[PDB]
């Protein structure tokens, strides 16, 4: 047994069974889903940069 | 005359991720596993009297037993390993176990 | 032009995930929940595959 | 105005094979089938004394029970049958069983 710095970057809770009292048996029922893809960068022909 | 060329996606990997927002499941050829039999029984007069009208049915208390598999994911992985993994320099590979070479 | 850019935390250049993408979106890791409270401390759900 | 045409891959089959070097698996929605309970017990003083601290856990001794399926293979077959098998001359077909036609 051990403790980990567990986290979730590209995922969120799609189905959260219990609010609080979560760490209980009925909690593992929670499901996850990938976060929507979001691309970011300089516009076409750098429009607006000038 | 058929000039040589390569698949653009192979030369330069464009890992844009995988669209697997929806989970994929495989269900039994039955649509519900058979293992126990019910018994339509009437109440009142007792605790609930048998029906007698034929017995041994099949009802699954709950949802259908299914196995999950990230479809889109596999295809992506199979693509890579077959188009870039097997072509990596011999230095990154290792002879299999118990095999005359 | 030369400089530094910070796409922020809302930057996700891809779909799906990059962490156990083959893992069922319901299957949990080695969690040690609690049995509906009472006088039942801890409870392990896992697998010994070595 | 939308001239008729056909899918080049249908007219002339280019069976280049299938990239299925990697096996595909579907795992239970649990990540391990539940059927037996363990029991964290202490040694010494005896053969191993119970824990008492709550009981009935779930641990699978071994790997996860999975079902295999050659993904890439299926798609290839489904493609063929649906684009060239159902279009084969009637002479190569046969009326189904017990069906008015």
């Amino acid at each position: 047994t051990e403790e980990a710095d567990v986290l979730t970057p590209d995922t969120h809770l799609v189905h959260a069974v219990p609010a609080a009292d979560r760490a209980k048996v009925e909690g593992l029922s929670q499901h996850a889903a990938p976060n929507r893809p979001n691309f970011i960068g300089f516009r076409d022909c750098f429009v607006g940069l000038m | 005359q058929a000039m040589d060329s390569y698949d653009p996606e192979v030369r330069v990997i464009d890992n844009v991720g995988v669209e697997d927002e929806m989970p994929n499941y495989c269900f039994p050829l039955s649509g519900v596993q058979i293992g126990n039999r019910s018994h339509e029984v009437q109440r009142n007069q007792q605790q609930w009297q048998n029906v007698a009208n034929s017995d041994n049915n099949y009802i699954g208390k709950g949802n259908l037993p299914a196995m999950e598999i990230n479809l889109a994911a596999n295809l992506w992985r199979s693509f890579l390993y077959s188009n870039v993994a097997l072509y990596l320099p011999d230095n990154l590979k290792f002879t299999p176990h118990n095999i005359q070479l | 032009i030369r400089g530094t850019l910070d796409r922020g935390a809302s930057f996700k250049p891809y779909s799906g995930t990059a962490y156990n993408s083959f893992a069922p979106k319901s299957a949990p890791n080695n969690t040690q929940f609690r049995q509906a409270n009472n006088g039942h401390p801890a409870q392990t759900i896992a697998q010994a595959s070595y």
